[PDB]
């Protein structure tokens, strides 16, 4: 009866249905949860929105070419400006939480490709400049756009819509994708939490996220605690005649959100 | 390839297996899951019965580091102190902002974890030398102090901070060797071994490890007033963790690095996957 | 057998004998059986 | 007064000695520890996490295209791709498999070789995998290969084969090095029958490899990589 | 003749070890122990005990109006005062809390920040006194204030308003260092009605700010002070 | 925030405190009588529960006096 | 465990556990309680 | 109060044919301490043993505000 | 404890040189007990052995040239096994041996430690009538099995004012012996290490009496 | 503090000395002892072994 491709996650007032799923990741065995009183350390009562905030989120989609390199988003930076998770977080100086990340994309059974989905917890990335240079907030808190790296990659060198937001700006991340912007090969991404996207296997993936720190709670606008990448490494192959383009859809959902600390809005750069 | 048996407590590296013929299929699977199955050799050949002899104590990663291994070197001077307006310019004494990826070999071992929890040990060694003209070699000692972030920081060799009646320091003997032990210091947790946030200063943005790397400083000096001659005094510092506690294990270390903190790689750098003579197909 | 104060003092902690790789090699949620069919 | 006899080593210090030492900060109470998920123990189980191989390491500079084992349509007998087993070296030396073996002097156990298809559900193909233990060299020809530990794997809606390397060796342990005489043996896969492709498809499909050990898998003998390297002291 | 190896750090001096140490002076007898009032066990005790803080430190020189906050009669939304709340520095410094804090490096806990009013009798106020988290800088208006933790004050019979500086961090524990990034946060007052001074009264009248902390305040790493110094060792 | 519970003999340094609406008022007081009222953060603010984990043995007079 | 005649030889003393601010904190006269009316 | 003893230090061997120069440091440690009766902390530097005497003319211990007494 | 080894190494200026290991400002030593004589021949009694090692590392110094004092000197012997970076200057990175084994130790005094049996099978071989392959050059004999590492010396202080000579001697002491087929022992003297040759034109071994053979 | 005196001889390096010492490789696992012919356990079980004598050493 039941399979692993047909999947549905009910979060808050939100729904995600799938049929062509590849069973789904839960990170490090950890199912997300709320801070126990025993790790506590702030004193503050905190808030638990729940359904307001706890809910899917669908970002900007992105447009998979055969010169793209791939791309990445920082969470919570991405949701910064998402409804209530967004004002919460702006409003608190600290905060916690979970997610259920839902990568989509389809395509035919005679499409070939292949996409590597992974999460990376405390993704500190490496400057353009190199040597003794440090990534200015704007591009490491890029927002629900994310970086694309096909700006300026490592695999066959291109530069395709820009080099950054701009362009090559002083304080923008390395954007070798076989480096993983961090002087580590790709190939060991699999040590991470992940999942691919094989086109004829199936079309979504899917990682629930426990909180993971050194710390019980933190600042949600100075930290990233994890990166989402998605990276094509079997190269996008449409048939004859068809388009040579498929859109990649990111749906995110917090989960167990807390926050506390509660002051006026978060004074941030740009 | 199953992991228990009754003679002298041994676990078994393979099982017997014979011959098959069934529509359970180990051997196939599909990595998109991201889930490595559990294949053993008596899934896809024909095995005899093998036992481990071996209990993987050598990579527990209470071994892995907890070895001592150079983290510094750093240099002091014992020379006439008169007309000298910097003592710390003029090697009289030296600090080191303490941080363990200053020497590549520790800090990639270290950097195969996320977060890393242990006590430490340190071992400081003392060694002279005198390169130009001399009658006679000194017995010197040396004094390194700890200046936490917050004490005064000496400004002077012979300054009223090395009074050290908070602070802790070890006198030893050059030529000797210095050991303590240090219990986990960090305000978390857990040290962080890489850290994607940043902070704010009003004037400068740092990003990185850095941002919560705020240990101290190690103060080090030669306790004796100058002799006749100039003596050049090398300090090694080793480090070594103990009671080791590691989580979220990361992809190595590919690409030489930098600078410290950062995870910066050179540009123009040499490709680090080896080129094959021939083709894909060469032996 | 007992003359330091500070636990920091003493030496290694030995090996911890429960390594379970499941938490890397399996983080999946729905049961992934070796033999059965991957994905139904 | 005890009287007491120092031994030669007295007073040395030895990097790899495991002693109790006097604590500097005495009375100190380190943080608490809360619960962060994702603990290891031991790198025996980290290892047994499959990594990507750059098999196709053809390339003047590090790409993708590395990782990308190419796939000829309507090709019979020939060979897909070959390497030695070498763990310390070749296209191993820069997997985690390979990254952490090389801290280790000994190994032993089997090896989990993966293969994963990534070209249109609409296409088939039957390919062989073959294990050569050392002794005679790599196989020259499919005939060659399917003598020795082989699979004979068929491209469907599981994606992935998983062959094993078993641990075929007279010594009970091998050297991590690759400057030695003999590894493991060689690796390689042929066409067994071919990949044919489905109407309005056209080119290259490709194959991921993975590389992982088994839980047979042994390491000992801590050694220094020669993976990374310094010659200056680096600086803030 | 029992068989000994000396460890590394043999013969060292550690000023922060605690050994045993033969007696120069055997057999003394010291005398004895007769009960003195006000015995003190633990530093922790002391800092409960709350201080004057220098709050208005705008003067040339120091000064007892450098404890007097002013307070001004017929004033609306205006601010009082205003500090951030680096501990190991600025307006407390100097205070029996910030001295002692200043012998150790990590700090965690909750402060308590007390203030008296020292206005006539038949004069009355409202104020509200704000605790600012760090992420948002200190408030510009009453508004700001407002929205983050905070207490109005009532002046009446009971001179005294306790506001706590409830411990809110992400990181358990906080450098005692204030040359940091970042402290506990900002602190600050603000007119919630106004002063209203009865007649035949006129001028300024003070408010008096005291320092403490609670019983969950945690001090780590002891270390030397930057509040005192010397260049030349003192003589009878 | 009181000093005493069950679990692994822990100290909690904060105990769980709702809205309140009374007459007693502990955050008021008179500093005049020269004493320090005990006045912890569950008196003005919403708390939740945590615990010491900490006995502050560093700042006893013999470790501040004894190196 | 026993090797020196005198007290003063020994190491230190160890934490003291019953530490109160009382003396310092509250030494008055009549019985404040948190709560009540510090003057009636 | 202060009438302990003093500590006489010399070197016992007799002169060799150069000069030496031996530092002595002494250092101090105590043990099972009881304290009575907490103090206000020192501010102002010292000036002589025993005595509490501070420096005339000497600098103001308390950090002046940049700004006023609403500054951050 | 037997030596097994004497090796050299120098203290002198560093600068002009382009071959730190010629200048013997550090060398190494690839591990082996057949290079002096005496105890090869008491292990060569058997064919296999296994056992724990204890290893005594003696350091000591002297000046040839000019000096106007002597320098108390520290050493390090690092273990560095087959895979493992060889050092190329006398203060290389490898030298900070974070995972090698390594002790420090000043000349003069001595150094030891136990190193447990470390074979790849369950005994060491004393001889091996096999070879190995390599496309290139064919190996013969003990030589093949013989893979330990190496360990490399060096004096950690930098150079004074003259040159200094340090002579490190390697003693070896076999513990939880286990030895297995006893064999004829060595008559004719050795000319290599691992191989089992003797020099050609080489004199009797047994004794020629003075008489005949019915001579006391 | 452990009062001690260090007796004639120490700091030798006597060849026939059996001590402890400490394990350069901590937590080494040894390989496995297999089953091999012909175990020797002391020197005079072989010299009960007969071998020829070179008495015609007139050569
Ligand atoms: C007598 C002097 C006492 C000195 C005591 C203070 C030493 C502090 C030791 C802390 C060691 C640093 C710990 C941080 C480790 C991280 O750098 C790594 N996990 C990442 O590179
Ligand atoms: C701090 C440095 C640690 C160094 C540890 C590595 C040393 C390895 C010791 C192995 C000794 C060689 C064993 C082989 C013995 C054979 O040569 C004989 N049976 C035949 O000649």
């Amino acid at each position: 009866g039941y399979s692993d491709r047909v999947q549905q996650i009910t979060l808050g007032n939100s729904t995600i249905t799938t049929q062509e799923a590849a069973n789904a990741v839960v990170c490090y065995a950890e199912w997300p949860e709320y801070l126990p009183d025993v790790d506590a350390s702030d004193v503050n009562k905190t808030s638990k929105p729940d359904t307001s905030v706890c809910r899917f989120y669908t970002l900007d989609s992105k447009t998979w070419t055969t010169g793209s390199k791939g791309w990445c988003w920082k969470l919570p930076d991405a949701l910064k400006d998402m409804g209530v998770f967004g004002q919460n977080m702006f409003f608190h100086s600290l905060g916690r939480s979970g997610y259920t990340v839902h990568v989509q994309c389809n395509a035919t059974k005679f499409h070939s490709g292949c996409l590597l989905v992974v999460v990376i917890p405390e993704h500190q990335l490496a400057s353009h400049e190199g040597g003794n240079v440090s990534v200015k907030y704007t591009f490491t808190h890029p927002g629900e756009r994310g970086i694309d790296l096909s700006s300026a990659a490592d695999t066959i060198g291109p530069g395709r819509a820009f080099y950054t937001t701009k362009n090559n700006e002083v304080g923008g991340p390395v954007k070798d994708v076989i480096y993983n912007m961090n002087g580590t090969l790709l190939g060991n991404l699999l040590i991470f939490p992940h999942q691919f996207i094989n086109l004829r296997t199936n079309n979504t993936a899917t990682i629930v996220i426990p909180y993971i720190n050194s710390v019980p709670i933190d600042s949600m606008t100075r930290h990233n605690n994890v990166s989402l990448m998605v990276i094509p490494i079997a190269p996008l192959t449409v048939p004859t005649g068809a388009t040579p383009s498929l859109p990649i859809t990111v749906t995110i959902a917090p989960m167990c959100t807390e926050f506390s600390g509660i002051r006026s809005k978060s004074i941030v750069p740009q | 390839e199953e992991v228990i048996v009754e003679k002298t407590k041994q676990t078994v590296a393979s099982i017997s297996s014979g011959p098959k013929h069934t529509q359970k299929v180990p051997i196939l699977t599909a990595n998109e899951t991201g889930a490595t199955m559990p294949v053993l050799p008596s899934d896809s050949i024909e095995t005899r019965t093998t036992y481990m002899h071996f209990n993987g104590s050598e990579t527990d990663v209470e071994c892995f580091l907890g070895r001592a291994a150079c983290v510094h070197v750093t240099e002091i001077q014992n020379k006439d102190a008169t007309g000298i307006d910097n003592h710390r310019e003029a090697k009289l004494f030296n600090d080191w902002k303490i941080n363990l990826s200053s020497l590549v070999q520790l800090r990639k071992k270290l950097e195969l974890f996320t977060y890393v929890r242990f006590d430490s040990e340190y071992t400081i060694l003392a060694t002279a030398s005198q390169p130009d003209s001399a009658n006679y070699s000194s017995n010197l000692v040396v004094q390194a102090m700890y200046v936490p972030p917050g004490a005064p920081n000496p400004k002077e060799w012979d300054d009223y901070t090395w009074q050290s009646a908070s602070n802790p320091s070890v006198f030893f003997k050059v030529g000797d060797t210095s050991r303590f032990s240090v219990p986990y210091v960090g305000l978390a947790s857990a040290y962080n071994c890489f850290y994607d946030g940043y902070s704010h200063d009003d004037a400068e943005t740092q990003y990185g490890i850095t941002v919560l790397n705020h240990m101290g400083s190690m103060a080090f000096r030669i306790v004796n007033e100058h002799d006749e001659h100039k003596t050049l005094v090398k300090i090694r510092v080793y480090h070594r963790a103990k009671h080791v506690e590691a989580w979220i294990p990361r992809a190595p270390r590919a690409l030489p690095y930098t600078s410290i903190g950062r995870t910066n790689y050179p540009k123009n750098t040499e490709p680090v996957i080896k080129k094959r003579k021939g083709d894909i197909k060469s032996y | 057998i007992n003359y330091y104060k500070d636990a920091a003092s003493t030496s290694s902690a030995g090996q911890s004998l429960s390594m379970d790789p499941s938490k890397f090699t399996e983080p999946v949620k729905d049961l992934m059986l070796k033999g059965a069919p991957a994905l139904n | 007064g005890l009287p007491t006899t120092t031994l030669p080593g007295s007073g040395q210090f030895l990097t790899t000695d495991d002693r109790q030492s006097p604590s500097a900060l005495p009375n100190y109470e380190p943080t608490p520890r809360i619960h962060i998920p994702g603990k290891v123990h031991n790198l025996l189980e980290i290892i047994q996490v499959d990594t990507l191989i750059p098999m196709n390491n053809t390339h003047t500079k590090d790409e993708v295209n590395s990782y990308l084992i190419p796939l000829n349509a309507n090709r019979q007998n020939e060979q897909v791709f070959g390497t030695n087993l070498f763990i310390g070296d070749g296209v191993f030396k820069t997997t985690l498999l390979g990254e952490i073996v090389q801290y280790y002097t000994h190994w032993s156990g089997s090896l989990r070789f993966s293969l994963m298809y990534t070209g249109p559900a609409l296409s088939s193909a039957k390919l062989i995998l073959a294990y050569t233990p050392p002794g005679a060299r790599g196989p020259q020809d499919r005939r060659e290969a399917m003598l020795g530990t082989h699979v004979v794997w068929d491209i469907g809606l599981q994606s992935t084969i998983v062959m094993t390397i078993p641990w075929t060796s007279g010594v009970q342990f091998r050297y991590t090095d690759p400057d030695t005489y003999t590894s493991a043996g060689f690796l390689s896969c042929w066409y067994q029958t071919s990949l044919i492709l489905p109407p309005e498809t056209t080119g290259q499909v490709y194959l991921l490899s993975f590389i992982s050990a088994c839980p047979d898998f042994k390491l000992r003998l801590m050694k220094d990589t020669q993976t990374i390297s310094q010659t200056v002291a680096l600086t803030e």
